[PDB]
């Protein structure tokens, strides 16, 4: 079926070359045109370029020329890369499939690119269990808190995803030490707790880390 | 470019309602311009292109009409999981440029939060640090009040808080609050509560834990 | 069995259509057949000039705009033209030094064929433009 998705490193400093990859599912390259477009944090969606089934490209002005997109239609790949970065250049980026003439029917999920001379760090994850079972209180709140991260983008998932309902991720937080910090949590029914697992997922793609925490 | 510009950058409306997001051009497009919509988790997906075609599969809810450089996005009726950012795009001249968004917040009756706190895990004890956590969960409105007392002192300047977007099925806001302390500071204390004041919180509540327990 | 294997170059594919292919809209083309979009012709303007129109079927192609020449592969990028005589330097084009010579409108001044070197004589004497002419004897 039709899918778009994303790909490449998280964190690139400012030896400035950024690569990224689109993979393409049902829908072949030489048929199809495909977008790039990005997302500054709190800011709105805007496109960098698109390349033709006939291979030919066209470049926003403003990137000064400092992009440049590429595709292998056998691999069902298109390559984006980008120089000369700066910190106005963290983004989430997104490729989107060109159809018609012309719209931007599918979408990938987004990656995101953070610009930075920082390391990357590994998360420490902490289980967020009440002091003390209470009997009174039909529900309780479970939770688990991804602790001193860095690049951004962090990802929860509990009972390895069987686990959706009452499950409330926040968005990171940026600590004095510069290092990022999210909580996410899950609401249950006390009277369960005892005869259940509950485990968050947690998984940092920028550090090659994953952990699974369990939670009583 | 081509400027895009949307009006109102936000907007609040009640379910049921009648929504119009407008989408205006620095020049003529020649009816060229798809609506595109954004998930607060950041998913984008096609809702209507050539100003008025329904991509297959967007409920018959949205529709889209204009002409010029005048161009609107229709709700007939605002349902919960409408939640979402807007963004109009025009390719009537490269390079496609997409407009500022217009974000979509939903109103709904009063919805008091449920309040929960977090010892510091022993594990995390190990390590040097302390941090205690406050939740409140799904709550209308957005606006709340945490305050972290340590044996009845009140604490500032060592509390970050982080609010969810308005969910998909209540409508409603989730907040963590944590109050990060180094671990000599937290065994000199007993008791650590956390006062939430809300809308709807006749008086404030308060969850506290002993420390040692 | 594929319904847009059926719209060759210079249509588009779109099966939410009463009729399926449909031809590229003005100023985009198509390649090959069973597109299901259609590539914008390409612009040729700064420093570049359309060459070759873009069709239905086919891409503009860009030569440089007047007083310029193509530099690297397909003309990706246009170098400042210069008389005969002058050689194009980081400050604008510049008279050959003398005892040198540039015969083209593009590239830098090369020294004068030294006849005596090579045993021969000087049958005409170099020019900015021209280089020496060395006869037999
Ligand atoms: C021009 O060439 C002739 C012979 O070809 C030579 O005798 C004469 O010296 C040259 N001109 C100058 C200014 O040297």
């Amino acid at each position: 079926q039709v899918q778009l998705q994303e790909s490449g490193p998280g964190l690139v400093k400012p030896s400035e070359t950024l690569s990224l990859t689109c993979t393409v599912s049902g829908s072949s390259l030489t048929s199809y045109g495909v977008h790039w477009v990005r997302q500054p944090p709190g800011k709105g969606l805007e496109g960098l370029g698109v390349i033709w089934p006939g291979g030919s490209t066209n470049y926003n002005s403003a990137l000064m020329s400092r992009v440049t997109i590429s595709k292998d239609n056998s691999k069902s790949q298109v390559s984006l890369k980008m120089s000369s970065l700066t910190a106005a250049d963290t983004a989430v980026y997104y490729c989107a499939r060109v159809t018609g003439t012309w719209y931007f029917d599918v979408w990938g999920q987004g990656t995101t690119v953070t610009v930075s001379s920082a390391s990357t760090k590994g998360p420490s994850v902490f289980p967020l269990a009440p002091c003390s079972r209470s009997t009174s209180e039909s529900t309780a709140a479970l939770g688990c808190l991804v602790k001193d991260y860095f690049p951004e983008p962090v990802t929860v998932s509990w009972n390895s995803g069987a686990l959706t309902s009452g499950v409330h991720t926040f968005p990171a937080v940026l600590q004095s030490s510069g290092l990022y910090s999210l909580s996410s949590v899950v609401t249950v029914p006390s009277s369960s707790l005892g005869t259940k697992t509950y485990t968050c997922n947690v998984d940092h793609k920028p550090s090659n880390t994953k952990v699974d925490k369990r939670v009583d | 470019d081509i400027q895009m510009t949307q009006s109102p950058s936000s907007l609040s409306a009640s379910l049921g309602d009648r929504v119009t997001i407008s989408c205006s051009a620095s020049q003529g497009i020649s009816n060229y311009l798809n609506w595109y919509q954004q998930k607060p988790d950041g998913t984008v997906k096609l809702l209507i292109y050539y100003t008025s075609t329904l991509h297959s599969g967007v409920p018959s809810r949205f529709s889209g009409s204009g002409s010029g450089t005048d161009y609107t996005l229709t709700i007939s009726s605002l349902q919960p999981e409408d939640i979402a950012t807007y963004y109009c795009q025009q390719y009537s001249k490269l390079p496609w440029t997409f407009g500022g968004g217009t974000k979509l917040e939903i109103k709904r009756t009063v919805a008091a939060p449920s309040v929960f706190i977090f010892p510091p895990s022993d594990e995390q004890l190990k390590s040097g640090t302390a941090s205690v956590v406050c939740l409140l969960n799904n709550f209308y409105p957005r606006e709340a009040k945490v305050q972290w007392k340590v044996d009845n002192a009140l604490q500032s300047g060592n509390s970050q808080e982080s609010v969810t977007e308005q969910d998909s099925k209540d409508s409603t806001y989730s907040l963590s609050s944590t109050l990060t302390l180094s671990k000599a500071d937290y065994e000199k204390h007993k008791v650590y509560a956390c006062e939430v004041t809300h809308q709807g919180l006749s008086s404030p509540v308060t969850k506290s834990f002993n420390r040692g327990e | 069995q594929d319904p847009c294997s059926n719209c060759p170059a210079g249509t588009f594919c779109d099966n939410n259509r009463n009729q399926i292919c449909s031809p590229c809209p003005p100023n985009s083309f198509s390649s090959a057949g069973g597109q299901r979009t259609c590539d914008i012709c390409r612009q040729c303007k700064g420093v570049f000039r359309t060459r070759k129109e873009c069709s239905s079927t086919s891409n503009a192609e860009c030569d440089c705009t007047p007083g310029f020449h193509c530099l690297g592969a397909g003309c990706s990028m246009c170098e400042q033209d210069c008389k005969q005589g002058q050689e194009l330097t980081k400050k604008g084009c510049k008279d050959c030094c003398f005892g040198t010579f540039n015969d083209q409108k593009r590239g830098i001044c090369r020294p004068w064929t030294n006849c005596s070197l090579d045993g021969k004589s000087v049958l005409v004497n170099g020019t900015k433009e021209r280089d020496v002419v060395c006869g037999p004897s």
